[PDB]
């Protein structure tokens, strides 16, 4: 009745919940019902966060799938509002908000999901912290985030990413320092395996949104100051700064490594999308360019490979052409391309882990996914091989 | 974000008003006239009461989660909790 | 080819990031100015100086391009 | 056999520079035979098909200094 | 044909029951036993139409067109008719 009583029950350590089913529940009821080749499927666009924030990073969530995190580097536009957005958005249900907000106290970069966890969204800040959110709460505000101590990271994480099965689970979140760290998924304040990945020549090599190979290894392909890919471990004598993969003329912006194996070989092989305006194919084991792809207009922000057809690859540019790519058939041009409404930048590249659909992080704010049912798993194994091979032929003239 | 959840509901077509009463019938959120909707809040939470005791009579293990009551005028859908209740009056749009 | 967007990094890096990229004085550089709180604030030379660092590594080394000697 | 074999590898290297336009794809296209772009009776056909491979090379560097600014 | 309708309905994905009122609270096109049918219909009937009499104290001219009581065990759609309603309880999974 009184003001005091409704205001001290609304803010009440009861009605967190209260909130968070009435807001799920009214949202469930929103499908409108009734009573009487590339698809261009949805775009994603917030009001209150998703205009002028660029996307930092989009991953898709292996456990839960249709959900991807779509990090964002809040601008100097709404200083008043938390700095860093993650929203997660919904598929399945066909919505137009936000499924969840996760802001936090600074421009979040990189923010990905935890293998093995309902609940729990992983994400680097521009503060340097790996911020930690949790899908229980109703404050949009991470409970978890990370120190930035010597050992801990200081650079803004512009990478994290999980390794390791259930035995084992390491957060490793990577600053452009070369400090790899691995982190508990559990507590957040100190580091479980913190270490800088040494070089002979300038130790802080810039890495750039790396990966890992089909089985978690603990190599990731670090995109250098100038290409140089270096596929590094974390433990052993080997941790640190391992292969170089030189010849490149740019900073790397997207590196994926193989998805999840469909229909052909293991293909030991990563993909380079970058400042240099093509994309080049490469193998963990070769430091020679594989494949240089055509120079597309613009640079190649993200590249991804999809586990359905671990074959073709998806890349982006600076005009807004999404381009996946696949080498059966092609040889110098690419297999589909759309773009995204005008000019937009588009950032990011990551496709589903159930694969025929690409998530692509726009210029600023929205996020349009895709969905195709063209390319699939065909066994074509061997002829993936032999086209590796005749790139292997025709590359050395 | 009280407000935000008033403005985010309310910006779906159809919702008349996000009137949210309690289970105590008093009109703890709302967004539309008061005397008016009091009554209506009032007999919509008895006849709460009343689908509360449906299911909790028909089937001993069942607990009411959502109910829709599609109406010749409007579709006035009820959102029970297991602490109080959502009333929201959303028109075939 | 040249040195136009190089030597505009490469100017940054050697002055815009002279406490930024190599802040070896600008360690604990704090905030001198008004919010909510009263406590020790920051906004050192590097913080909104992020693409100063960043341009200073990715492209004094993007490709050797132009660095000059500070 | 060589007149022969220039004469095959241009027609598969003007097939290729035809539908490959760009660049690059016109380049490794009309470059992918060897007698092509080699021999002289080919490589009269080359520079036929390298009459719009080095326009699109030229548009690539032209728009490259475009895209640089 | 409402045999072809209920034969297409018995092998559907999660279905508990279909039974159609038929009396006025008293169904007749009994697929279960007396009290699932009958009894539980009867009250389902008697609360709907205390639905309608609440819906019509809100407004005389708004009756009701459906009702959907979707719960944790049960999906209950009740098509009300002229004379007879309608119940068919489905599951929500």
């Amino acid at each position: 009745l009184t003001e005091e009583e409704k205001q001290q029950i609304l803010h009440s350590e009861e009605f967190l919940s209260f909130f968070d089913h009435s807001t799920r529940i009214v949202e469930r009821a929103l499908s409108e019902q009734i009573n009487i080749k590339l698809s261009l499927n949805r775009q994603f666009f917030d009001e209150r966060w998703s205009k002028h924030r660029v996307v930092s990073c989009l991953d898709w969530s292996s456990q839960y799938p249709e959900l991807l995190v779509a990090s964002y580097n809040n601008n100097e536009d709404a200083p008043h509002e938390p700095d860093g957005v993650a929203l997660v958005w919904n598929m399945k249900y066909k919505k137009t908000t936000p499924e969840y907000v996760f802001h936090c106290q600074s421009a979040v970069m990189s923010a990905t999901f935890a293998k093995f966890h309902p609940n729990l969204v992983v994400g680097g800040t521009y503060s340097g912290q790996i911020v930690l959110w949790d899908n229980r709460s109703n404050k949009r505000t991470p409970v978890q985030r990370t120190p930035l101590s010597a050992a801990a990271h200081t650079h803004p994480v512009y990478c994290v990413n999980v390794v390791g099965t259930q035995n084992a689970h390491n957060l490793i979140s990577i600053s452009t320092d070369g400090k790899i760290c691995s982190w508990s998924l559990d507590m957040l304040s100190h580091p479980q395996d913190s270490m800088e990945l040494v070089h002979k020549q300038s130790k802080a090599v810039a890495v750039t949104s790396m990966s890992f190979p089909v089985g978690d290894v603990n190599n990731f392909v670090v995109g250098s100051e100038e290409g140089s890919v270096y596929t590094a471990c974390r433990h052993g004598s080997k941790a640190g700064i391992s292969e170089m993969f030189e010849g490149h003329q740019g900073p790397i912006t997207g590196i994926h490594c193989h998805a999840a194996v469909g229909a052909v070989d293991f293909s030991h092989l990563f993909v380079t999308s970058s400042f240099d305006w093509t994309v080049k194919l490469w193998s963990t084991k070769n430091n020679k360019p594989l494949y240089s792809f055509e120079d597309n207009a613009g640079y190649v922000y993200d590249v991804m490979w999809s586990p359905t057809h671990p074959a073709l690859f998806a890349c982006v540019d600076g005009m807004g052409r999404l381009d996946l790519w696949n080498l059966n058939n092609d040889t110098e041009v690419p297999t589909a391309s759309i773009s995204v409404e005008g000019n937009p930048a588009l950032n990011r590249v990551r496709w589903t882990h159930s694969g025929r659909e690409i998530a692509v992080g726009d210029s600023e704010g929205q996020i349009v996914i895709y969905d195709v049912g063209e390319q699939i798993a065909v066994p074509r194994n061997d002829e993936w091989a032999r086209f590796g091979r005749t790139l292997a032929e025709i590359n050395a003239n | 974000e009280v407000e935000e959840t008033l403005k985010r509901l309310q910006s779906q077509k159809g919702v008349q008003g996000i009137i949210v009463v309690n289970t105590e019938g008093i009109p703890i959120k709302s967004t539309m006239d008061n005397p008016t909707t009091t009554q209506y809040a009032s007999l919509m939470h008895s006849f709460i009461l009343k689908a509360r005791s449906t299911v909790r009579d028909i089937d001993p293990q069942n607990d009411l989660t959502f109910l829709r009551i599609r109406s010749k005028k409007n579709e006035i859908m009820v959102a029970p909790d297991k602490d109080y209740f959502l009333i929201v009056i959303q028109n075939p749009t | 080819n040249t040195q136009e967007i190089f030597d505009d990094w490469a100017r940054k890096v050697q002055q815009r990031n002279l406490g930024v990229s190599g802040r070896i004085f600008t360690i604990e550089s704090t905030r001198v100015r008004g919010r909510t709180g009263n406590v020790l604030k920051l906004k050192v030379n590097f913080l909104p100086e992020i693409i100063t660092l960043s341009k200073e590594v990715r492209n004094l080394k993007w490709l050797g391009f132009r660095v000059p000697l500070a | 056999r060589i007149d022969r074999v220039e004469t095959r590898i241009t027609a598969r290297l003007r097939d290729q520079l035809g539908t490959a336009k760009n660049a690059n794809e016109m380049f490794r296209i009309f470059s992918r035979f060897n007698a092509l772009f080699v021999r002289p009776h080919i490589r009269g056909a080359i520079r036929e098909y390298q009459t719009q491979l080095i326009q699109r090379v030229k548009d690539d560097i032209e728009s490259l200094h475009d895209k640089f600014k």
